[PDB]
């Protein structure tokens, strides 16, 4: 109707007491009512540079406030001094007739006319360029115009696939001085871990920013149904995030404390973590070339707890029966020992046969990843030249062994349990040679089994035979022990 | 043939037109 | 990135130099070759293009650029193929069989030939201390 | 079939993420409400029900509101109903024809709907103002069932009539709790709104134990006893629309497909209670006409009687809804008759929906011989007769708690309407369950 | 830019950097031309030349020859020339199906007396090639797992060794080369 | 009388929903329908002013 406005102060006052009041309260009651061990969350700022350290710093009063514009308008109202039906509004009477009557209209069409149509329009410019990976555009599509003109002829190495992320169009954005070129420099002078000397802020960015760039072109390779591109790829992630050359003896050499101008110069045999443990703990450190207890602890404490894996049962699984019929969809299980690089080999038989099977409940075989989505995260990695921090990472893909092509995308695993590296059981050293199964401590029970699943995404064929596949495991953050088994589905009927 | 961002510029022009033409005609009084 | 301006390139050279006839037929025929082998290419990797497109990892201007592609590569060989109407009378029904044939005999001579780069490579990165006779001396 | 060369925007060709979605939703919103205040410029029978039920409001660019679009989507749905459309899923052709059909449909009615009350409306009879107030609507009429045509194209979480009317209804609730507008009459200036004229009252009494009881009765404004028991009832139809059978599944065609067929309690929710609303609607608008034209009947005097306005000593005066628990003490008769009534119609109402709507235990069990999908421990001749023993008990018990929710709403004075605020629940429970079935933040 | 010589009629870049797709276009184009102009009816049928498949096959005898003779040096430069000869002296032009076949049999041979000789890498590259261009069989498995094994590389030795019982599991062979390959590497790691 | 038996077995059959998904439930239909009525609200409010000037 004809509204009579606020014209003596009386009534906006109680209506923002309110309006305030509404907001602050449910902060006030918010703010007054408000499992895997990781080993190196400790020693990894212990070995981190200063340099990256700068790099990783540098690169509610709301409550308040209203509780004392509540106290104000109180103040106000209490000092105040205060047939048909006259009809009013709350709003004060120079909101609408003073001086500034014009300046709200014009406010609210510059409100409705710039600020909605232009942010609208610049977010959905932003949110159309990104690709569902969390990649841009341009460089998903200068991936993909790169493995389209590829030569099956040339091999793929880590010089190949640094030479294109070096095109990746987001790092134009993040320095529009550099050129793919310098990108290609820096990148070299951190894998070789040489110094940039001016540029060490970019290196730390681009290094850090090559995380998401790597899983696209991996995804993109598994796309195109390539597998060497998708191994080279998983071989380039762990070269970057050690900061390590790829050679035949890597998995030792992305230690801490070693020097490689000693080492590959006194020994020629030590190649992988093992064949290092076989040795006693002086001759290690004889060997490495350190000399330095104190310090040789450091060493010997990280090289005996990265994960290395080993399957106990590999098989294809039908949800809700028994074998692998023609025209069904199954998926993948695997039953993984997650071990240190120090512990002898458990046999299979060992196992008490009951964390390997399956439980066939509805609950159960509904949804057979529940069961798998319970394990805790992995730990943070031991990635000293790295800018941030990370969490391990499993990459798993398959691919068939007819004729050698990845016949689905990478599935990425977060979730294990690394409770059988604890120095709880350390007892289980290779070194002792002792039968140590049929020790007082040792006990088949207290060692956990990891599990993980594979979602097949293709269904069995509608032929009858055995159709063989292949499972590749690889670590993202260490050299470790990977994974290469093949597997057959014995389609029956 | 037509995009989001085209109708929600021809919803936006329709009331930015319609309010401009409401307050040509108050003005219009005021000036004249 | 291709061979199809090089032919134009010798075909104005052609007419200033006075270059030979049997070059012309050579370069239309190392084009013809291409051609095929792109047209190949693109319709073994329509699917997978398409798979990668629907499941939302390569952007939405790639796919309308490829679609685009594929219809470009269609004219060209339909011009390549004038072309070599245009050069010797009644020559169509046989150039299509040459030009498929040569496309995979170089792809199989290319493949061949980059093994003696690909025999470097991989004794840079296995640090294979190799003597001459190729054989092994640890 | 015909030629068409009309604009339409394109569905996109890839699934769009969830953020992209409801942010969509959210603008296409915000358009739509700000389109509801901005009144016409050539401007110089009130019907509040169906302006509160249809997204409209007089002298706004929104007059017409979803109404013209809702008409035609109600008219095709009966055609195909009645199998007069003979609509064949085998081409898609005739798919495109029929929903550019109901374009070219909607927007003659829009014309016609606008001429005449335009013509027949108090806006006055006297050319080139008549034109242009023309043109401004007919600009909105396009401009809001494009917006809808966005909503449903997949920008955004679903359709566009539905959310606009739980907009609506939440606004209306909104308003009933947070009105700033205020009446002096005689005792002083009051708040319109429950909170705002709570605390007005709790402030400037100064008289705790006498301010609190009286903004709590508010005999004649909205208090804060309406808005507990909104929130609370609120609350329960959320606590009640969990409730589903979950009975299991498996396949026989593709081995090793396990999943769950979710049977609800609320089967048909929105539909019983706005079938009845509809009909009580014409049937008191009839009996008022009635009443009003003709004085005096042995046949008016039987269906409906009107007083103080009111229906009394009629068919029409037991239909009509209780007001308090004052009523319903004043005659226990009144009040069975009409619970009875308006529990049988829900009832009466889900299982002929369930049997014509095509998700008869019968249509199921066929979808399910289509599907190859049978239950976990039982055979395949006796889907039929499973599906016998819970769809129709399911049914008719989720329109007789749909019912009684809603005579229970009316009867203990909530903020708005039983019907509106079970509406606005299921269509938002109906977003929040398709983000959670896809997957989306 | 491009030079055109005169009396050999081969083109050539006279650019001092130029792209390797344009000199594998320009080799390609010089083989094209020195072929055609060895060919002399315009209307070449892919029929295959006869005294150029005569010559192949006197070379390769030439270099078999000397196995029975005991003499295992002189019969790998044999099959390299002749396989050279094969590879260049031949127009592209000719039948795919009757000129890939010819280089596998020769290449086979070729493989075998790498092998036998000593030569383990090249072998490996040979073999490697040869899978790649389409010929899948348990008969080059074998031999791939034995090079990789003679050069140290264990990981691939029982990835190639898996993927060859993958297709005939029932070989006597492939699983003494995986059980091989196992020992090694449980010594490589323990 | 039976109608009431046929509904409590029909309910005693079904999955109620536990406290952990009630919550989740309530949460997002809240956050949902607050988000709606508050812009209504605003959009209601700030009109007036607005409409009351310019016409």
């Amino acid at each position: 109707t004809n509204y009579e406005y606020d014209e003596a102060s009386e009534t906006w006052p109680s209506f923002i007491l309110t309006g305030l009041l509404m907001v602050v309260g449910p902060m006030t009651l918010l703010q007054i009512y408000q499992f895997n061990e990781e080993v190196f969350k400790n020693l990894n700022e212990e070995y981190t540079s200063d340099e990256i350290k700068q790099f990783r710093r540098k690169f509610n009063i709301i409550i308040i406030v209203g509780w004392i514009l509540v106290a104000i308008l109180l103040q106000r109202i209490n000092s105040n001094d205060a047939q048909s039906t006259s009809h009013g509004i709350a709003l004060p009477r120079f909101l609408v007739d003073g001086s500034a009557s014009p300046l709200l209209v014009v406010c609210y069409v510059a409100l409705l006319g710039l600020i909605l149509p232009y942010f609208v329009s610049r977010w959905w410019a932003r949110t159309q360029s990104y690709t569902k990976k969390g990649i841009h555009n341009v460089t998903a599509s200068n991936f993909v115009s790169n493995l389209v003109n590829y030569k099956p002829s040339e091999i793929v190495t880590t010089d190949l696939i640094l030479h294109w992320l070096s095109f990746a169009h987001e790092f134009k954005q993040f320095f529009p001085d550099l050129q793919p070129t310098d990108f290609e420099k820096l990148l070299q002078d951190h894998i070789n871990r040489r110094d940039s000397g001016k540029l060490n802020n970019a290196k730390f960015r681009i290094v850090a920013k090559c995380h998401s760039l790597l899983h696209g072109l991996l995804d993109i390779a598994c796309g195109f149904r390539n597998l060497d591109i998708a191994l080279g790829a998983i071989n380039t992630f762990k070269c970057i995030v050690q900061a390590v050359p790829l050679t035949p003896n890597c998995q030792i050499l992305q230690l801490p404390n070693v020097d490689k101008e000693h080492f590959i110069t006194k020994t020629g045999d030590i190649h992988t973590l093992g064949k290092l443990f076989t040795l006693e703990d002086a001759k290690i450190g004889e060997v490495l070339g350190i000399k330095d207890q104190a310090k040789l602890n450091e060493t010997l404490r990280v090289a005996s707890h990265i994960p290395n894996l080993k399957i106990i049962k590999a098989d294809f699984l039908v949800p809700g029966e028994n074998q692998v019929t023609p025209s069904s969809t199954p998926y993948i299980s695997l039953k993984v020992l997650v071990r240190s690089a120090k512990q002898p080999l458990i046999p299979t038989s060992l196992i008490p046969e009951e964390n390997l099977t399956e439980p066939q409940d509805f609950e159960s075989q509904r949804d057979p990843f529940a069961m798998m989505s319970k394990q805790p995260l992995v730990p943070y990695s031991f990635a000293p030249f790295f800018p941030t921090k990370r969490r391990g990472s499993w990459c798993c893909l398959v691919s068939s062994q007819k004729d050698g092509k990845i016949l689905q995308t990478p599935i990425i695993i977060e979730k294990l349990s690394y409770k059988n590296l604890n120095d709880d059981k350390d007892f289980f050293d290779k070194r002792i040679k002792m039968d140590l199964t049929k020790h007082e401590k040792f006990d088949i029970n207290d060692w956990e089994i990891g599990t993980i699943k594979i979602p097949l995404g293709q269904p069995a064929p509608e032929t009858v035979g055995d159709f063989f596949f292949r499972v590749i495991v690889k670590s993202t953050d260490y050299f470790t022990t990977d994974l290469d088994i093949t597997m057959n589905m014995k389609v029956r009927d | 043939r037509v995009d989001p961002l085209v109708v929600l510029f021809l919803a936006v022009g329709f009331i930015f037109s319609v309010v401009a033409l409401h307050v040509i005609s108050k003005v219009a009084g005021k000036l004249f | 990135n291709d061979a199809h301006d090089l032919y134009f390139q010798i075909k104005e050279m052609s007419e200033n130099e006075k270059i030979h006839e049997k070059v012309l037929k050579a370069a239309l025929l190392n084009r013809g070759a291409e051609s095929v082998r792109r047209s190949l290419k693109l319709k073994e990797l329509a699917p997978q293009i398409n798979l990668l497109y629907k499941n939302g990892s390569i952007g939405e201007d790639y796919w309308k650029r490829f679609e685009t592609e594929v219809k470009l590569i269609e004219l060209e060989f339909k011009d390549t193929l004038q072309e070599a109407e245009r050069l010797q009378p009644g020559w169509v029904q046989l150039f299509v069989m040459v030009c498929k044939e040569i496309c995979f005999n170089q792809a199989l001579s290319r493949r061949y030939q980059s093994i003696l780069k690909r025999k470097e490579v991989c004794i840079k990165e296995w640090e294979l201390k190799i003597n001459n006779d190729g054989r092994l001396v640890n | 079939p015909f030629e068409s060369f009309l604009p339409e925007v394109i569905a996109p060709e890839r699934k769009v993420p969830y953020n992209q979605k409801l942010i969509w939703t959210g603008v296409s919103l915000l358009i739509f409400l700000i389109l509801g205040q901005i009144p016409l410029y050539g401007i110089v029978d009130p019907l509040y029900w169906l302006r509160a039920m249809l997204a409209s409001n007089r002298g706004t660019l929104l007059e017409l509101g979803v109404s013209p679009i809702i008409t035609s989507s109600l008219i095709f749905q009966f055609l195909q109903g009645t199998q007069l459309l003979q609509i064949r899923p085998e081409s898609k052709q005739d798919r495109e024809l029929f929903q550019i059909a109901q374009k070219v449909c909607a927007i003659i009615l829009i014309l016609g709907q606008a001429l005449v009350v335009v013509m027949t409306g108090n806006y006055g009879a006297p050319l080139p103002i008549c034109l242009l107030l023309i043109f401004q609507l007919m600009f909105a009429s396009l401009i809001v069932m494009l917006l809808d045509e966005l909503l449903s194209k997949g920008y955004g979480l679903g359709s566009g009539i539905s959310l606009f009317i739980a907009t609506n209804i939440a606004e209306q609730i909104f308003w009933r709790a947070f009105a700033p507008t205020t009446v002096n009459s005689g005792r002083g200036k009051e708040f319109e709104g429950a909170v705002i004229a709570f605390f007005h009252l709790l402030a400037v009494r100064k008289d705790k134990k006498r301010a609190l009881v009286e903004a709590f009765y508010r005999t004649n404004l909205p208090n804060m006893f309406q808005v507990l028991m909104t929130v609370a009832i609120f609350l329960f139809v959320l606590y009640l629309q969990g409730f589903r059978y979950e009975l299991p599944i498996r396949s026989t065609k593709v081995r090793g497909q396990i999943g769950i067929y979710p049977i609800k309690l609320f089967y048909t929710s929105n539909t019983p209670i706005i079938l009845q609303s509809a009909l009580t609607s014409n049937i008191f608008l009839i009996s008022q006409i009635l009443f009003q034209k003709y004085p005096t009947n042995p046949l008016i005097r039987l269906i409906g009687v009107w007083g103080i306005q009111m229906a009394l000593s009629g068919l029409a005066y037991y239909i009509q809804p209780l007001m308090s628990l004052s009523e319903a003490l004043l005659d226990p008769i009144k009040t069975i008759v009409y619970i009875t009534f308006v529990l049988g119609s829900c009832a009466v109402f889900s299982k002929t929906w369930i049997e014509i709507s095509g998700t008869s235990p019968r249509d199921i069990a066929k979808q399910f011989k289509d599907q190859g999908m049978v239950i976990n421990g039982k055979r395949e001749t006796s889907i039929y007769r499973e599906l016998k023993k819970i769809i129709p008990t399911a049914a008719a018990f989720g329109g007789a708690t749909i019912g009684a929710l809603s005579v229970g709403s009316d009867l203990l004075g909530t903020l708005g309407s039983g019907a509106s605020i079970l509406l606005a629940t299921t269509t938002i429970y109906g977003y929040y369950e398709a983000a959670a079935k896809e997957g989306g933040f | 830019t491009l030079e055109y010589n005169a009396n050999s009629k081969l083109i050539t870049a006279s650019d001092a950097v130029v792209a390797l797709s344009t000199e594998t276009n320009i080799d390609q184009i010089n083989v094209l031309t020195t072929s055609l102009i060895g060919e002399t009816n315009p209307n070449f049928t892919p029929q295959p030349n006869e005294a150029l498949s005569k010559m192949i096959k006197g070379l390769f005898e030439s270099g078999m020859k000397n196995l029975q003779q005991k003499k295992l040096n002189e019969a790998l430069k044999n099959v390299s020339l002749a396989i050279e000869m094969a590879q260049r002296k031949r127009a592209p032009w000719e039948a795919f199906a009757i000129q890939l076949p010819e280089l596998h049999f020769m290449l086979r041979s070729k493989i075998d007396l790498c092998l036998i000789l000593g030569k383990h890498l090249e072998a490996l590259q040979d073999l490697d090639f040869l899978l790649g261009t389409g010929l899948i069989q348990p008969d080059v498995f074998v031999r791939k797992a034995d090079c990789l094994l003679k050069l140290r590389q264990w990981e691939e030795a029982r990835a190639t060794c898996e993927r060859g019982l993958a297709l005939a599991p029932e070989d006597m062979k492939l699983r003494a080369l995986l059980i091989e390959t196992a020992r090694n590497l449980a010594e490589y790691n323990g | 009388v039976e109608f009431v038996r046929e509904g409590t077995q029909f309910l005693a059959k079904c999955k109620k929903p536990d406290l952990k998904e009630y919550t989740k439930i309530v949460k997002a239909v809240g956050i949902g329908f607050i988000a709606v009525g508050i812009i209504g609200y605003a959009i209601k409010l700030i009109h007036i002013p607005i409409r009351y000037v310019i016409v």
